[PDB]
RNA sequence: UAAAGUUGCUGCAGUUAAAAAGCUCGUAGUUGGAUCU
RNA sequence: AGAUACCGUCGUAGUUCCGACCAUAAACGAUGCCGACCGGCGAUGCGGCGGCGUUAUUCCCAUGACCCGCCGGGCAGCUUCCGGGAAACCAAAGUCUUUGGGUUCCGGGGGGAGUAUGGUUGCAAAGCUGAAACUUAAAGGAAUUGACGGAAGAGCGAUUUUUGUACACACCGCCCGU
């Protein structure tokens, strides 16, 4: 019984895809199958923003951002709840979740 | 006492439709069981083919229901089949009889060789499918009889076929699928375009269109 | 059953595109005086930007 | 119109169509709605041939008139834009209107209160009145639809290529269909314009109702 | 590669007949195909057809009447004696009241009944009913 | 599809229905034949001759004008190569691949392509032996191939 | 249809689709029998005569009943030739 | 022996029930486009 | 409890390159290749063709970047009562009792067993070909309702919070090897 038409990966018209290492557990997982996440955040948190803006020597100094690319295997993605199981009909929907308010 | 709830029933009760072939010509669905009783009447005989217990697993235990298979026919060109599931056997049998006489189709009968007298066999080879079951009917010479399994033979006799050869493939131990496949094969006899049906069709007034003024009154 | 005094369809001038005028002409209706031909939009950009 | 001069389209009808925008379609085209289209202009809008629209409307009127009992025709609208037009058409012609929701099993479940056995069905939109269309296939019911450039034609027998998005266009189409049916019946005449104007069939849009309420 | 032309033509005709089409285009043409279509048309199964003549192998446009249930080819072309014809009739035809087997004999391309009348055998090409 | 590739392309030429020489063409059959002879003496294969005639002199099809094909005209005149041009090109390509491969021992793809090319050469040589264009002792050998072309 | 004596032996003669010539069976509930009215060429009113078409459910499911009805009406002269 | 369309030429199967060679080339074998009254 | 495991510290062959062997993978789309026909829709990669209009090459064509289409091969996607199928699903897994386009390999209830033996290849490990005696009434596929979890009108038919199941005497289950 096939669960998915694409076999859970994004490989089409090619034979081999080089593996990467899970950020959490360092497992080898093919790059097309891995769960990718691009994280752009602030170096300083919300309270730290107000605590730092007063102690800075510059005027309206913009705090730098952190850019990180994260790769997860299926087990770590499910365990960390960045990915959840869906219904048989809801599996097909591949629209990203509505994070934009 | 019968009080029809549809236009067709009101027309039939008021003696506006002469035969069931008038209904069959326009492919009008039949929703009232009393129409078939009105037309075919006493010539209909039915037989229970199988009583099948089915079970649904629940928290307290299995829940059992009984499914009845009933075949009906007048042995003179019409045949029907019905399946009904209920808590009691008698209720399931009554429902199956009603559902079987609701879905009654006419049967076309032909000749094997020289066309002398009344038709006795199927017009040509006809195949019916249900699940994995495939049933094939082949014309047979006069006096041959029905060469088939016990289950198809009852339906073929009720349809009015005298002679026929039969082939079957698939899991025929499934009595419901075995009966439905041969019922489908029988039903396909009037839907086959033979060269003697090539004439252009002359249309006629529909019973709804013909008796609209009488329907407005009632 | 509210009815206005005048029809909203009644217009002294109705604007049409040249293609609509040609379609009317093919049906021998190019003599209408209420028609006014408007310049079509120069740029053909009617699709949502894929992304 | 079998090329008869009496049944030809007049200038006033063309002006009404142009004002209502019935000749304007969508950006998408159905592959079975392509014989009624004329040409795709810039901005992707498809233009509808009004002569074929008139021919289809006349064919639909001929189909409707052929039914003896006028009450055997059912006219159904689900969107709010067509409800008033359908009610006015039923009042002027004698058909049976279904405005708002269509209850499943109306044509099939014979023990329901609203069970009906119409001989003809007219709908405002195949994509919005799909439920009445589907139940027609169960009881041998012919169907007439007011289709658009992108509209499925399954179970649709007579398709009238109009614009069914705007309220003005829908009201005008229903008004013209009623007028043609009445003129073919031999009730009103073709020598003088009809007494009722096509604005009675338009959608009220309660914003317009509030605006007119405070006019005086 | 394409190794049988009559097979492709008959398969195309059958597929177009199932879909309710009014006309079929079959290419390439062949005089065997023309003879087969003539045999079919004499009995009223297809109707008139027109041969489009390009300078390479031709094409045919065939009108359809809706009377064709099945047209098929037999491969390989088996030799049929006049005493073995009834077995092929039983195997391939739906009834004894209609249907035809098409044979190529030394007299020409004909149906099985015409081959019985002329008392000759041949090779089976196909059937239609 | 291709004999030795999975590709299934459809690109080719489509000759017009009419076989009559166009009115504007002023050339006669003899002038076309003289042009063909001069081009052959210059050292051009029939394919190149046809390309040149099509591009420059407005000769769409020599067989339509002169009634004969380029190779048959050359054979009648006697200016025809000993072995056919397509086989010559196949052998030349095989020689080029074999010369490359001797300096690059680890190029397995070159070995695969050389096998394919030599298979095509064997097919064409057998066909030409069947038609007696080649003597029934002609053999393609890798050592002899350089001298052959 | 009939025996050697010529007597017709059938329950009924089914009607065929006007579009595809297929037989419309007794349980084909998606089939339609539609009438199109005829008008007088002088006045344009309802003559009282009509033309009957029958379409099977297979064509209707294909979405081809619109074109078939249009062509049938054109052939009978109901629809203008310059449609 | 039939039942066995469970040896299938008529007439079986090969995604998940038993099953298509890891891939390509290639001799023998099998098969082979129109056209001549 | 016990760890000869999972966890952590080191660490030998190996992991890297050259030359000779080995020919095995869930080497998978678990789906042989060639050819024909049979529904729509929107994208995408390569080549070509046509066409308003924005940009760069200071001007001009012309060539690049966009925009709107058409054709031909290619990797795929959505939809459909085309038709199939036990179903899951498949525009091929369709055009099959209305059974024949060409051709190659290959299966015949579950174990014994890919084991013994013979042959052959290899330095070895092993690769290819490949049984029988005997034993057994089922093993197995798809889907449904329950029970568990150290998880969050429509269907042939049973039948009509999500999810997994080899459980159904229903985890107090079933089951593997000494
Ligand atoms: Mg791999
Ligand atoms: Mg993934
Ligand atoms: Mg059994
Ligand atoms: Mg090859
Ligand atoms: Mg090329
Ligand atoms: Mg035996
Ligand atoms: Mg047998
Ligand atoms: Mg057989
Ligand atoms: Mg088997
Ligand atoms: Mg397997
Ligand atoms: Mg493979
Ligand atoms: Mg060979
Ligand atoms: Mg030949
Ligand atoms: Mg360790
Ligand atoms: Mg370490
Ligand atoms: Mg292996
Ligand atoms: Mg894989
Ligand atoms: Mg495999
Ligand atoms: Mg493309
Ligand atoms: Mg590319
Ligand atoms: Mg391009
Ligand atoms: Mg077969
Ligand atoms: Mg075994
Ligand atoms: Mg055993
Ligand atoms: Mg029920
Ligand atoms: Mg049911
Ligand atoms: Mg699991
Ligand atoms: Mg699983
Ligand atoms: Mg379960
Ligand atoms: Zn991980």
């Amino acid at each position: 019984t096939k669960k998915r038409r694409n076999n859970g990966r994004a490989k089409k018209g090619r034979g081999h895809v080089q593996p990467i290492r899970c950020t959490n557990c360092a497992r080898c997982v093919p790059k097309d199958k891995a769960i990718k996440k691009f994280v752009i955040r602030n170096i300083v948190e919300a309270a730290a923003v107000r605590d730092i803006s007063e102690a800075s020597v510059f005027d309206a100094y913009v705090l730098p951002k952190l850019y990180v690319k994260l790769h997860y295997c299926v087990s770590c993605a499910i365990h960390s709840k960045v990915v959840r199981n869906r219904s048989r009909e809801a599996r097909k929907d591949r629209t990203p979740p509505p994070r934009f308010r | 006492e019968w009080m029809p709830v549809t236009k067709l029933g009101r027309l039939v009760k008021d003696m506006k439709i002469k035969s069931l072939e008038e209904i069959y010509l326009f492919s009008l669905p039949i929703k009232e069981s009393e129409i078939i009783d009105f037309f075919l009447g006493a010539s209909l005989k039915d037989e229970v083919l199988k009583i099948m217990p089915v079970q649904k697993q629940t928290r307290a235990g299995q829940r059992t229901r009984f499914k009845a298979f009933v075949a009906i026919g007048d042995y003179n060109g019409h045949v029907g089949l019905g399946v009904k599931c209920s808590k009691e056997v008698a209720t399931a049998i009554r429902g199956a009889i009603i559902l079987a006489k609701l879905s009654i189709v006419p049967v076309r009968r032909g000749y094997w060789g020289n066309k002398i007298g009344k038709p006795h066999t199927v017009p040509c080879k006809v195949t019916g499918r249900c699940g994995s079951v495939l049933v094939r009917l082949i014309p047979a010479p006069r006096g041959t009889g029905i060469v088939s399994a016990p289950v198809p033979k009852k339906l073929l006799m009720m349809a009015g076929i005298d002679d026929c050869y039969t082939s079957a493939r698939g899991c025929t131990a499934t009595l419901g699928n075995f009966a439905k496949a041969t019922f489908d094969a029988i039903s396909k006899t009037y839907s086959y375009l033979t060269p003697d049906l090539w004439k252009e069709t002359v249309f006629t007034k529909s019973p709804y269109q013909e008796f609209t003024d009488h329907l407005v009154k009632t | 059953n509210y009815v206005p005094e005048v029809s909203a369809l009644d217009q002294e001038i109705i604007e049409v595109d040249p293609d609509t005028k040609e379609m009317l002409k093919l049906l021998d209706f190019g003599s209408l005086s209420n028609l006014q031909v408007t310049q079509p939009t120069v740029g053909m950009n009617f699709k949502t930007p894929r992304g | 119109s079998g090329a008869l001069d009496v049944l030809q389209m007049k200038e006033e009808d063309v002006l009404k169509f142009l004002a209502a925008g019935t000749h304007l379609g969508g950006t998408n085209l159905d592959f079975q709605m392509e014989q009624y289209i004329y040409k795709r202009k810039s901005d992707g809008i498809y233009i509808i041939n009004l002569k074929r629209t008139w021919e289809k409307l006349l064919l639909a009127a001929r189909a409707i008139v052929a039914i003896e009992n006028p009450a055997d025709v059912s006219v159904i609208s689900s969107r709010n834009t067509g409800q008033r037009a359908v009610l006015k058409f039923a009042a002027a012609t004698g058909a049976t209107p279904i405005a708002g929701r269509f209850t499943p099993g109306t044509f099939t479940n014979q023990i329901q209160a609203a069970f009906r056995e119409p001989r003809l069905l007219v709908v405002t939109d195949p994509r919005a009145d799909h439920q009445p269309l589907t139940e027609a296939s169960y009881v041998n019911l012919p169907t007439i639809a007011l289709c658009n450039t992108d509209s499925p034609l399954r179970y649709v027998d007579i398709a009238i290529p109009c614009n069914n998005k705007g309220a003005h266009s829908v009201g005008l189409m229903w008004w013209m269909l009623a007028r043609e049916v009445l003129r073919m019946r031999g009730t009103i005449s073709r020598e003088h314009p009809w007494e009722v104007m096509p604005d009675l069939y338009f959608y009220r849009d309660p914003e317009e109702i509030e605006k007119e309420e405070q006019a005086a | 590669v394409r190794m049988n032309v009559l097979a492709d033509a008959l398969k195309s005709i059958n597929n177009a007949e199932k879909r309710g089409k009014r006309q079929v285009l079959i290419r390439p043409c062949s005089k065997v195909i023309v003879r087969f279509l003539t045999v079919m048309m004499k009995h009223g199964y297809i109707g008139e057809f027109e041969i489009i003549d390009d300078h390479r192998a031709g094409k045919i446009v065939v009108n359809l009447t809706g009377r064709l249930n099945k047209c098929g080819v037999i491969s390989p072309r088996f030799d049929v004696q006049l005493k073995d014809l009834e077995k092929w009739q039983n195997n391939l035809l739906p009834s004894r009241q209609f249907g035809f087997i098409v044979l190529t004999t030394s007299a020409g391309i004909m149906d099985h009944e015409e081959a019985r009348r002329k008392h000759t055998g041949g090779k089976i090409l196909g059937f239609f009913f | 599809g291709r004999m030795h590739a999975p590709g299934k392309g459809l690109s080719q030429s489509a000759l017009p229905y009419r076989r009559s020489v166009p009115t504007w063409l002023k050339l006669t059959s003899d002038d076309v034949k003289e042009q063909i002879y001069k081009l052959a003496k210059k050292g051009l294969t029939p394919s190149q001759i046809g390309v040149i005639l099509r591009d420059s002199h407005g000769v769409a099809q020599v067989r339509f004008v002169t009634g004969n094909k380029i190779l048959r005209i050359l054979k009648s005149k006697g200016l025809a190569p000993d072995l056919p041009e397509d086989l010559y090109h196949l052998i030349k390509k095989a020689v080029a691949v074999r010369k490359h491969l001797e300096r690059n021992r680890k190029d397995k793809d070159a070995k695969f392509r050389l096998i394919l090319i030599e298979s095509r050469i064997h097919r064409l040589a057998r066909y030409y032996k069947t038609k007696r264009v080649l003597p029934p002792n002609w053999k393609y050998e890798s050592s002899t191939a350089s001298a052959l072309v | 249809m009939q025996n050697d004596a010529g007597e017709f032996v059938d329950l009924y003669v089914p009607r065929k689709c006007s579009a595809s010539n297929r037989i419309i069976g007794a349980k084909d509930h998606a089939s339609i029998q539609m009438n199109v009215a005829e008008v007088d060429k002088v006045t344009g009113r309802f003559n009282g005569q009509f033309k009957t078409y029958a379409i099977c459910g297979a064509i209707r499911r294909m979405g081809e009943s619109d074109d078939s009805i249009l062509r049938l009406a054109k052939a009978d002269g109901i629809v203008s030739k310059n449609f």
